[PDB]
């Protein structure tokens, strides 16, 4: 995405690695990186969904818990018995 | 014995109701040492709960016509429901130490009010 | 194989460093039930640590002149050092039950930032 | 005390228990109530004194903690060594 573009271009534009210093290697090492990155997407997203479902579940049992106008009449039935 | 078992059975039922109204949530962000002090909250609630059942069991025993007994007992329960608060003293000792403290002062003062009702009821009878 | 062994050797060294920055102390006074929930803290740190070494090992492999490789690798390490926090959600369920929870939300969001850097670096190469 | 008198007389003056509905029972059940009330006084007062001594103690170590005019000279002695 365009948002995160310049925080990596600015450091490279510094005294670090320049455009002409790129080896631009394209060999069997490139494809084995590509599948690993896709593996990162599957693992990271699994963590994201696990945290996301935990977050909405934590907001679920409180909504299901009905809050009455007064919270003191629930102990009047058992005392009479 | 009948009076002893009825007060000792109403006590846990009333106590659990009082405790259920004392649940809150505190969220602390970026802190190392957190101290949660809830001392005397259970003791004060135990005294208030065990002295509340004495009021509603004293009138129930003497007065027949159980419908009236339920009426007076219900009025006592609503009395303690309102005009009761809770304090959360958040003392920040250091830049890394905070101390959440639950105050039982309101419960303590309300115990005096209920105690005066108990004394007035006994003197009435 | 050389690339596989170098990433799998840098991973534990980076991971133990990240874990050492996640030690705190919580002191609870006068409580019966205490629940400590640190779930997904190790999982999120493992993902962030194992994806951080990919960044510094990708540039190290392609770029010669190891002095430059150490320079770019060091800059990445300092980036994750700052702007990372930790939450300690202390939920007081009852007067006797509290629940200290360690939140991995900040680590989760920072994983997205590092992931975008990984994608941008790969597209650059 | 006269303060708390009318908040119990007014409810009894309502449709609840009246004066003529009092059984006015005086038997072995009365004495076993009297000693229990005195037991309430001992237990409640013990809580009151425990809270009272906690309150003044919480105001005690701050008074004993002397506050100087300036709170920055305490770290000048150790740095010189």
């Amino acid at each position: 995405d365009p948002m995160t573009k310049m925080l990596v271009q600015n450091i490279f534009s510094k005294h670090g690695v320049t455009k002409d210093k790129m080896k631009k290697v394209s060999d069997e090492e490139k494809e084995m990186l590509l599948n690993l990155v896709k593996d990162l997407q599957a693992k990271s997203q699994a963590l994201i969904e696990n945290q996301k479902k935990k977050k909405e579940e934590a907001a679920a049992q409180e909504q299901k818990n009905t809050k009455p106008l007064s919270r003191r009449e629930q102990l009047i039935e058992q005392i009479r018995q | 014995m009948s009076f002893e078992e009825k007060v000792e059975s109403l006590h846990p039922a009333i106590f659990e109701q009082l405790s259920s109204e004392f649940e809150q949530q505190i969220e602390v962000i970026d802190c190392e040492n957190i101290t949660i002090d809830t001392s005397h909250i259970t003791a004060a609630l135990s005294i208030q709960a065990f002295v509340t059942t004495m009021i509603i069991v004293a009138t129930q025993l003497v007065i027949a016509d159980e419908d009236l007994a339920d009426a007076v007992a219900s009025e006592i329960l609503i009395l303690d429901s309102s005009q009761i608060k809770k304090r959360t003293i958040i003392k920040i000792i250091n830049s890394r130490n905070i101390k959440i403290t639950l105050s039982a002062d309101e419960i303590i003062t309300f115990v005096q009010i209920l105690l005066q009702v108990l004394n007035s009821i006994l003197s009435e009878l």
